């Protein structure tokens, strides 16, 4: 029974994921090799820092990357579902049924399950990108990670998504909503109530120049210069050397006439802001402040990449060539005090829609503030599943989908003749781990909420369609209450891209484990 | 939870040995004794009896098998497997799933009622008055035994034995007796050496092996007069021989006042009382047991009397056909013919001992038919037909009582599973097609033991009485609730 | 499994047990030996937990939450950890019975939410009612100084303590802005307050009996380079065969030093401060011009001089600007303590001050300085926050009282959870009586008697063992401490009970 | 070996823990049993906690104190021994926790004695004699759960009102004003006439017997009638059946008949029957004779009607019926058509205070089970009403003493307050173990039950209230909080009085042992 022992090793990891999924779940401490404490709900960090040897667990780790890269939600759905399929398969392995026909039973049940997922869709989003419409998608994503911030972070995240997402339809050629399109920053002090949403990237550097802010003119021209500010020299090498004190007067006076002549043509073209990616000389700050040009320095090359997607500016390797095609446009440039430090931000009003936004977070504890940043970053990739590839449809969540699939799959088990009926019936039983997981974490009795849940989905309707309840979920409450809530009350549902993609990954994950009857290794 | 696991481990380890002892194709078992001997018999009764056990759960199954054998003659391993599989199927629920034991016990009480209803639906009527129909029933305990040649004569001895004890009556006043028959006391067999099995007849009355006090007596009596008494006739206690002979004569004269043709004395009879009653034309029988007087009073009608002077005038010799002193097998007998007496004959003592256990198991099958005119198909047909009906009723069973309920449906399939494993066929392929057969075809389709392929029982009926199926399911629920009721183990006085 | 949660229970108690004797002003002090081979003994929970550096992850959470308590508030770092770890022991028997840890953590947030509402009801804003301006801060300082060796001399100490707070702007107050310099030897009642900043006066070099200590308005100038003849490391290598050149190279090396040395006289500053030692060469030339110079000054004292007279530090003696100079009202060098101490007085622009302390020994003064820090925080927060609550057992017993009545209307597991949280609040007054030598068994039962009579202000007397009201004892605490303590202790406890498994990677 | 200090205090708790854990699973009707295996290898199983503790082997001398506690508890109350051991278990666990608090055990013991004396006075201020016995019967739920396993359980709703009201009128003064419920009464009969729904209640004892001739009237002497109980038959006397007659008896049996009619007795009961000669003689006198009377019936009628059962009357070679000596006072004897049933109805008499119930059913097979089920049912009702004061179960006393002793601990405010608070909370283990075997969550029903007694006991001492209902217990079947007064679950109060008193005596002796010397 070496194949059974491989399942027992996953059982230790299976109990680890039972405390992950759900808002009542538990957080794990991850101690990095550098002596840093890491505590997060998402289990992909745990599997990344822990190298796996045995293949059965390693396939589940590689299957986690399949869910994590393509979607920002459902990492715990694959680990829990694939782990239970091997636990319920121990009854068939014991009886003597070979693991070959066990795989064939899941393949027939997978096609029957994916066909029923299209009929589980109740509502559909119109892609209006309204402030209230984005709350329905983001609300279940914030859940199962951070508790108590679900209502607070709903309005903060939905505001930045609508700014970076244009309104268009019937166009699939140009991709939208890049991963880097949303940046999240944090600062100590204040609270979540004082947090605001910025329409552009926030710069933490101070305005060293004498010009604090620009004027009220519309569409301020901004220039991004990679070359440092100095006298014009050769692009290749061209290092200025000092020999005698007589040449010092020519070097100082030489830089005064050249810089003033190059910056005069820039100010005449309407460019009030110059972005210098390198160091700025002392003489450069003198001429730019008299012409009203705000000095902005960005030494980090990572921030200049996302800036090109906002105003459309391009970095110039040389200096002194104000190309109009490389110039950007910004509506308003001011300097605000964030967290006690005055910094120059980047934003705009009612023009030149930006593809990059930044959310400023404020919290009392820096440890819990970092976990909120990871929960929002994980919520960004969850929005990617709303695109053209079946992002409009939705399925009932909070354990409502796994219960309905039980009566659908078990109905076809006894109907389909042959030996495949044994694996089909056990395939629907493995879905019982999802409602039991939410019941154990919430402290509810497994002998009360779980058995009474099947009575709600089983009714007698004088018709050919079971109806009158689509709303029966699993109770997530921490206080004793009679019965369970409804899906329509809290609007907690699962996306089609999350549910449908997790099934194909979970079946292939458990198939590889059942396909291995032995291992072959060599000496290192 | 440690004692709950030991209750499952001790019950399964003992039941797992006899799983291969079910069916005519059952494999043999080897039990090595500490003295160097072995047991070649595959009977589950003789195997587990010689196996010394420690945990008390195994001792509960030993007393359950002894009680079950008093009701039904066969199907001993069926009760142990059925009662042991229910506890085995509840192992993941009670232990892993953390299901409360009373919830399981409460579900077994409701499942026991539904299990008896399914058996009554699949049951078929049978005529208990047909002598030809009763031959094919008892034949299940006849074939593959030495009595197969005398089966025609064995069925006559088995049927005519229960006809005297049975009483057929019914009404709404005194209720229904349900045809109560006592095999133990009344139908108790008497093995007489010598003779022939073909000459064995069913004698209605009581039989006594004690001889007559006189060698030459009348071989037949027209109107026999039976007189029962307790105090023997002898000289009592507070020239001498004149008083002793007179005192015994006065005690015997009181009995002769009615001039009886037969004298029965419970205690011994002195030689003085034998000569006085010899000329009176009456036979004297010394040393009559006290327990026999209750059965002799029914075949005769003589009132039990203690003192010889207390004999009532109501004592008569009516309802006694004949009195025969005829000797059969070099042993003097007595024929006094609700209670009969079975007279067994043979060619040796080993033949009588083999017919003994065979006739008792033969009458146990015929007795179960008398409890109700119903039969159930054998060979795993009834066991699988119930499990199919259990899964259909689950639509109204939502709630916590449904989880332990599923352990009963999987336990009913264990009985036909052991027959397939002993047959050699694929247990996964056959049980999957057999369970789907009841959902479409009739419930009467079983499994053949000799072949091992799904076939209809129309060819070979193999019809077992309902009492075997009843007591198997009833005692299984009681045995399952017996071990689940005890969650702790404490030793010491 | 459950084994990791139980292992985290003893880890929180071990950290809590060390902080129990440090709770309260009369509590015991803990001994901690850092790997730096420096002896550190303090009762402040912040410094205690920062120097331990516990590798245990859950015990580190109790250390991290203490830094958050020191940031926002800064007071109560010991009690916030004791209250946080107390829930670990109360929830220990509940885990064995099968009660989930999330249901226990859920009941705390409902109890704290109701407890914060009761804090605002117990907080009464009072300023000019039955109190004056001067007597308001004086009565608060005598409370923290009670039951101490300074209680007899506390009459003179309060006058210097109140004037130290009033010497700074009431809008922005910081404990680091008030300097304290320990002077070994002398009487305790003879200590005085200084408006300026003082230093240790480590100058070991001869040339005394010059540079008098009586000044009118001397100018302060910061010195950077070294003005002594012979340098510290480098030198000048000159090879000459002439006898007259041997004397010339001696004055040649001195001519380069006299260059920057003479430029100091052109500034005209009588006060010269430098972080480097000044040799006998510079102090000899400055003796004729009555210019004072002092070397080997700590870097922490140099930052206070800049904030005092509005000075600046320049590298050379050439480009020094005239507005970088500063002056005080009076400069006097005191010999108190068998050592001369320089001090500044009468600086209107000074953002810092210095309070000198005297005593019989350095170890005795160290206890006086730390006992004063507890009184400064009470005087500082009096003017900053007008909402105060009664402390010393008053508020702690009432928060646990109301939760017992509100739990009777709540059904389910949360009833005994709130009662366990209410019982967990009894550890705060317990350790206060145990660390003070009083019997914790009798006072706990006797205090609950009058506490049930309807008056919520009954506290615990820290002087003489008895039950009574702390309003007459002048024990005051701000409302921000009681509110943030319940939130920080619950937030730190919720993170510890939420850890099912501890994963540690070696590398 | 000799062990002293705090080391022996921890050993005494662990020794009594394993002993107490044996009876924790057997508490309550939902409790479970266990088997006790000896060294021979045999065993036995029973649901009685007293039998398990009697055969329990306790090696440690500390646990042997609880063994003697089970024997002393059975000699007085005889019931509730299982609950006594559990109470003393928590008292030892909470007392050991106070050791780290530097609390001396004598103060802990003294605090338990003060709380016990106050709990006794609290019982007299809450409970009271049985009430609400008219217009409703709360005892109907006791017999319904016992007969629920039989066919009678379906119709037991109508039959329960007949059994409870029966015993209510059975109570009499006994001997010199006892006012108690006897254990033998309410003769049960069988009726095959109609369905069980038509069963009628008879106001008094109904004798089951037949008549001889139909010429005599079935109703005579309506105002007053004297019943004469006899044993020997009125048939011609026989000398012996074993003697032969080879050649007065009628004049002897007929002479006593002359003393019957002259005595005015209209009812004659003969166990051996009545001849035909003495039959027609009773027809002219309108006397109703009965043949083949039951011996066990006439002995109870003699005490009910004031007569005396006599086998033979001699009195120094005298012959007479002892006129007016054995004649009792009976108001009326009437015989009516019962629709396929025949019985003798005895309605009134001098003093009876008895009753009877004639059960009717489909067949005799069901009536045989209805009589056996009524015996085990009413037997519990007899022991319940035997005590003048009854208490409801389900954790009502343990919860009431928890809240009451909470405010009572404030009367000291020095030492005993900590002991009384732990003593009141120690009783919460009784309702907690009941939910374990009931599959219900113990942290739910026990906690919700405490919230109801909190607000209900606030207005009780003030003698002013609007709507207040005490005695909220636990329902094991339905898992809900219900009123035990309306449910009808009662317990004798003398049990709990001797239970809490004996449980403390065993706990005090354990805490007073600071040293154990084993030679």
């Amino acid at each position: 029974g070496q194949i059974i022992k491989s399942i027992a090793a996953i059982r230790e990891l299976h109990q680890m994921c039972l405390t992950s999924m759900g808002p009542c779940g538990r957080n794990k401490i991850i101690v990095n090799h550098l002596g840093k404490i890491i505590i997060t709900n998402d289990a992909a960090t745990m599997l990344r820092e822990l190298d796996i040897v045995h293949p059965a667990v390693k396939v589940l780790v590689m299957a986690t990357e399949q869910q994590k890269i393509d979607m920002g939600d459902g990492t715990n759905l694959v680990m829990i579902l694939a782990g239970e399929l091997l636990n319920v398969s121990e009854k068939l392995i014991s009886m003597g049924l070979s693991a070959v026909e066990i795989i064939q039973g899941y393949n027939m049940a997978r096609k029957f399950t994916l066909k029923e997922l299209d009929e589980m869709v109740v509502g559909e989003i119109t892609d209006k990108n309204d402030k209230n419409e984005l709350l329905k998608m983001i609300k279940p994503v914030i859940s199962s990670k951070k508790y108590g911030s679900e209502d607070i972070l709903s309005e903060l995240v939905s505001e930045a998504v609508s700014h970076v997402l244009p309104v268009a339809q019937q166009a699939g050629e140009i991709p939208y909503f890049n991963v880097d399109s949303i940046r999240v920053v944090k600062i100590m002090g204040g609270s979540l109530s004082n947090s605001t949403v910025i329409k552009g990237m926030v710069f933490n550097r101070e305005p060293e120049g004498h010009v604090k802010s620009l004027s009220e003119d519309k569409k301020h021209k901004v220039a991004v210069f990679t070359c440092p500010l100095d006298i014009a020299n050769t692009e290749t090498k061209g290092t200025v050397l000092l020999h005698n004190a007589q040449e010092m007067l020519d070097f100082s006076k030489g830089e005064e006439k050249q810089i003033d002549a190059m910056m005069k043509e820039i100010a005449d073209m309407g460019v009030e802001c110059i972005v210098a990616g390198a160091g700025v000389g002392e003489l450069a700050l003198h001429y730019l402040n008299r012409y009203g040009i705000l000095v902005l320095k960005v030494p980090s090359k990572f921030e200049l990449r996302r800036l090109c997607r906002v105003c459309g500016a391009t970095p110039l390797p040389r200096l002194g060539a104000p190309t109009p095609e490389e110039l950007g446009l910004v509506e308003t440039v001011k300097t605000m005090e964030i967290g006690g430090d005055r910094v120059t931000v980047f934003k705009q009003e009612q023009g030149e829609i930006s593809r990059t936004s930044t959310i400023i977070l404020r919290g009392a504890t820096q440890n819990n503030l970092d976990d909120i940043e990871r929960a929002i970053d994980d919520g960004v990739a969850a929005v990617k599943g709303l695109m053209k590839p079946s992002g409009g449809k939705l399925l009932p969540g909070a354990g409502a989908t796994e219960i309905e699939l039980i009566s659908r799959i078990t109905k076809y088990g006894e109907r389909t003749p042959g030996l495949l009926q044994l694996a089909i019936k056990q395939f629907a039983v493995a879905f019982e781990v999802v409602p039991r997981t939410l019941a154990e974490t919430a402290g509810l009795d497994v002998n009360e909420v779980l058995p009474n849940l099947y009575a709600a989905h089983n009714v007698t309707e004088p018709g050919a369609v079971k109806t009158d309840h689509l709303y029966k979920g699993v109770d997530i409450d921490g206080e004793s209450d009679e019965g369970v809530k409804d899906i329509r009350e809290e609007n907690i549902y699962d996306m089609l891209a999350t549910k449908k993609f997790a099934i194909n990954v979970a079946t292939e994950a458990a198939t590889t484990v059942l396909s291995i009857d032995q291992i072959i290794m060599a000496k290192k | 939870r440690q004692a709950q696991i030991s209750n499952i481990t001790a019950a399964k380890a003992v039941a797992d040995v006899i799983r291969t002892c079910l069916g005519p194709k059952a494999m043999l078992k080897m039990l090595l004794d500490p003295m160097g001997g072995l047991v070649l018999t595959n009977d589950g009764h003789a195997i587990l009896r010689e196996i010394d056990v420690a945990h008390p759960a195994a001792k509960s199954m030993l007393e359950l098998s002894r009680t079950q054998d008093e009701e039904v003659g066969d199907g001993t391993t069926t009760v142990i497997i059925l009662a042991g599989e229910i506890l085995a199927q509840c192992a993941p629920y009670l232990i892993e799933k953390n299901i409360h034991p009373v919830i399981i016990i409460q579900a077994l009480k409701k499942a026991l009622t539904d299990a008896l209803e399914v058996i009554k639906q699949v049951s078929k009527p049978v005529d208990v008055e047909n002598d030809a129909a009763m031959k094919k029933l008892i034949q299940a305990s006849i074939g593959t035994k030495y009595v197969i040649h005398w089966s025609e004569k064995m069925c006559e001895l088995a049927l005519d034995a229960v006809k005297t004890v049975r009483k057929d009556l019914g009404q709404t006043v005194e209720g229904e007796p349900n045809f109560e028959i006592d095999i133990k006391r009344y139908v108790r067999v008497e093995k007489i050496p010598g003779g022939d099995v073909l000459d064995s007849r069913v004698l209605k009355g009581v039989l006594l092996n004690k001889d007559v006090v006189h060698p030459k007596m009348s071989r037949h009596i027209e109107n026999p007069r039976v007189v029962l008494l307790d105090c023997p006739l002898e000289y009592k206690k507070g020239r001498i021989l004149q008083i002793e002979e007179e005192q015994v004569q006065l005690m015997c004269e009181q009995i002769l006042a009615v001039r009886p043709t037969l004298v029965i004395t419970e205690k011994g009879v002195s030689d003085l009382a034998q000569h006085y009653l010899l000329k009176g034309g009456c036979s004297v029988l010394r040393r009559v047991k006290k327990s026999d007087n209750n059965r002799i009073a029914r075949v005769t009608g003589a009132t039990i009397v203690n003192r010889v002077e207390d004999l009532k005038e109501s004592d008569v010799g009516t309802n006694c056909g004949l009195f025969k002193v005829e000797m059969i097998g070099d042993e003097y007998f007595s024929f006094l013919d609700k209670a009969c007496t079975i007279m067994l004959r043979g060619g040796s003592k080993d033949i009588l001992n083999e017919i003994d256990r065979n006739l008792q198991d033969a009458m146990a099958v015929a007795r179960n038919v008398m409890l109700s005119p119903s039969l159930s198909p054998g060979g795993g047909a009834t066991e699988m037909a119930v499990s199919v009906k259990l899964a259909e009723k689950a639509k109204q069973l939502e709630g916590i009582q449904q989880w332990p309920y599923q352990a009963v449906a999987d336990a009913m399939e264990c009985i036909p599973r052991t027959l397939i494993q002993n047959a050699g066929g694929d247990p996964i392929r056959l049980l999957s097609q057999l369970r789907a057969k009841h959902a479409q075809g009739n419930f009467t389709t079983g499994i053949d033991g000799d072949k091992g392929k799904i076939v209809d029982m129309v060819s070979y009926g193999i019809w077992e009485p309902e009492v075997i199926k009843q007591q198997s399911v009833k005692t299984a629920i009681e045995s399952a609730c017996l071990l689940l009721r005890v969650d702790d183990i404490v030793s010491g006085v | 499994g459950k084994g990791q949660i139980i292992s985290n229970i003893n880890a929180c108690v071990a950290v809590q047990e060390a902080l129990k004797p440090t709770l309260g002003p009369l509590g015991s002090d803990i001994l901690i030996v850092t790997s730096n081979q420096k002896t550190t003994i303090s009762n402040d929970g912040a410094t205690i937990l920062k120097l331990l550096d516990v590798v245990h992850p859950a015990a580190k959470t109790l250390v991290d939450i203490s830094r958050a308590q020191d940031a926002e508030v800064g007071d109560g770092t010991t009690s916030v950890t004791i209250l946080a770890g107390e829930l670990m022991k109360e929830a220990k028997p509940f885990l064995e019975e099968g009660i989930s840890s999330h249901l226990i953590m859920k009941g705390y947030r409902k109890a704290v939410s109701l407890a914060v509402e009761k804090i605002n009801e117990l907080a009464v804003d009072i300023t000019s009612e039955k109190s004056s301006g001067r007597e308001l801060l004086e009565r608060c300082a005598r409370t923290a100084m009670s039951s101490k060796l300074i209680h007899n001399n506390a009459d003179f100490f309060v006058k210097m303590c109140v004037d130290a707070v009033l010497s700074l702007d009431r809008n922005d107050l910081d404990d680091k802005l008030i300097g304290i310099k320990k002077i070994p030897g002398g009487a305790m009642e003879e200590s005085l307050f200084i408006n300026g900043v003082a230093f240790k006066k480590t100058f070991s070099y001869a040339g005394f009996e010059q540079q008098p200590k009586k000044f009118n308005n001397p100018k302060i100038l910061s010195l950077n380079v070294e003005l002594e003849l012979k340098a510290e490391k480098d030198n000048a290598e000159v090879r000459v065969e002439h006898v007259e050149d041997y004397q010339a190279i001696v004055d040649a090396e001195w001519q380069l030093i006299f260059e920057k040395l003479r430029q100091v006289e052109e500034t005209g500053a009588n006060i010269v401060l430098s972080k480097l030692p000044i040799g006998d060469l510079a102090t000899q030339f400055f003796a004729d011009r009555n210019i004072f110079c002092a070397g080997r000054v700590s870097a922490d004292d140099m930052n206070r001089v800049i904030q005092a007279v509005g000075g600046s530090i320049q590298s050379t003696t050439s480009d020094i600007k005239p507005e970088h100079l500063g002056t005080c009202a009076l400069f006097e060098e005191m010999q108190i303590g068998s050592e001369r101490y320089n001090l500044f007085q009468g600086c209107p622009q000074a953002k810092t001050c210095t309070l000198l302390l005297r005593g019989g020994a350095e170890q005795v003064i160290a206890e006086v300085e730390r006992s004063l820090h507890d009184a400064i925080m009470i005087v500082k927060r009096a003017l900053q926050n007008k909402l105060i609550v009664a402390g010393g057992g008053a508020t702690e017993m009432e928060v646990s009282k109301c939760l017992r009545d509100y739990s009777k209307t709540i059904a389910g597991k949360q009833q005994m959870i709130i009662n366990a949280f209410a019982k967990a609040l009894e550890v705060i007054p317990r350790q206060l009586c145990e660390n003070a030598g009083f019997d914790a068994i009798e006072i706990l039962n006797k205090l609950r008697l009058a506490h049930s009579k309807g008056e919520k202000w009954y506290g615990v007397v820290f002087e003489t063992e008895n039950i009574g009201d702390n309003f007459a004892k002048f024990v005051w605490e701000p409302a921000l401490v009681k509110i943030n303590a319940l939130n920080s202790a619950t937030e730190a406890t919720n993170l510890i009970l939420s850890v099912d498994e501890t994963i540690t990677n070696k590398g | 070996e000799k062990i002293s200090g705090d080391d022996i205090r921890n050993q005494n708790v662990l020794a009594t823990m394993a002993v107490a854990n044996v009876v924790k699973s057997s508490l309550g009707p939902v409790g479970l049993d266990k088997m006790l295996v000896d060294d021979i290898g045999d065993f036995t199983v029973t649901n009685d906690g007293a039998t398990i503790l009697s055969l329990l082997d306790v090696q440690h001398p500390a646990g042997k104190i609880l063994v003697e506690l089970a024997q002393q508890q059975d000699r007085e109350i005889g019931d509730g021994t299982t609950s006594v051991v559990i109470i003393a278990s928590e008292l030892l666990k909470r007392a050991n926790e106070l050791v780290k608090n530097k609390i001396h055990p004598t103060t802990i013991i003294t605090g338990f004695r003060v709380a016990l004396r106050e709990a006794i006075r609290f019982i007299n201020e809450v409970l009271s004699t049985s009430v609400d016995t008219l217009g409703k019967e709360t005892l109907i739920n006791i017999a319904k759960t016992s007969m629920s396993s039989k066919i009678i359980g379906a119709d037991s709703d109508f039959f329960s009102n007949m059994v409870v009201d029966a015993l209510l009128a059975v109570k009499t003064q006994n001997s010199k004003g006892e006012i108690k419920y006897p254990v033998k009464a309410v003769n049960v009969l069988k009726a095959h006439g109609k369905s069980a729904t038509e069963s009628l209640l008879v106001p008094g004892y109904a004798l089951n017997c037949t008549v001889a001739s139909q010429a005599m009237p079935k109703r005579i002497a309506g105002g007053n009638v004297k019943i004469a109980c006899l044993d020997l038959n009125l048939q011609k006397a026989r000398m012996a059946m074993g003697v032969q007659i080879n050649i007065r008896e009628a004049g002897i049996v007929l002479e006593r008949v002359k003393k019957i009619i002259d005595a005015g007795a209209q009812v004659v009961l003969t166990t051996k029957g009545i001849d035909d000669l003495c039959l027609k003689e009773f027809v002219e006198a309108k006397i109703m004779g009965v043949r083949r009377c039951k011996k066990e019936d006439l002995r109870r009628i003699a005490r009910a009607t004031g007569a005396t059962l006599v086998s033979s009357m001699s009195n120094l070679e005298g012959e007479e019926t002892f006129e007016s000596s054995y004649l009792g006072l009976c108001d009326e004897v009437v015989q009516a058509k019962f629709s396929d049933d025949e019985c003798i109805l005895i309605k009134g008499t001098s003093k009876h205070s008895s009753s009877s119930i004639i059960l009717r059913g489909a067949n005799d097979y069901s009536l045989d089970e209805m009589e056996r089920s009524l015996h085990d049912s009413l037997s519990v009702v007899k022991r319940t009403l035997e005590s003048g004061n009854v208490v409801p179960g389900g954790g009502c006393v343990e919860a009431a003493l928890n809240i009451y002793l909470d405010n009572f601990a404030t009367t000291v405010g020095s030492r005993e307050q900590l002991a009384i608070a732990e003593f009141a909370a120690a009783l919460l283990i009784i309702p907690k173990t009941l939910a374990v075997n009931a599959a219900k969550d113990s942290s739910e029903l026990v906690a919700k039950l405490r919230s109801y007694h909190a607000a209900s006991q606030m207005a009780k001492p003030e003698d002013v209230k609007r709507r207040s209902y005490r005695n909220y217990g636990l329902d094991l079947i339905r898992g809900k909080i219900v009123d035990e007064i309306h449910a009808g679950v009662l317990e004798p109060t003398i049990s709990k009085v001797k239970s809490l008193k004996s449980a403390l005596e065993a706990c005090v002796a354990i805490l007073r042992i600071d040293t154990m010397i084993t030679v």
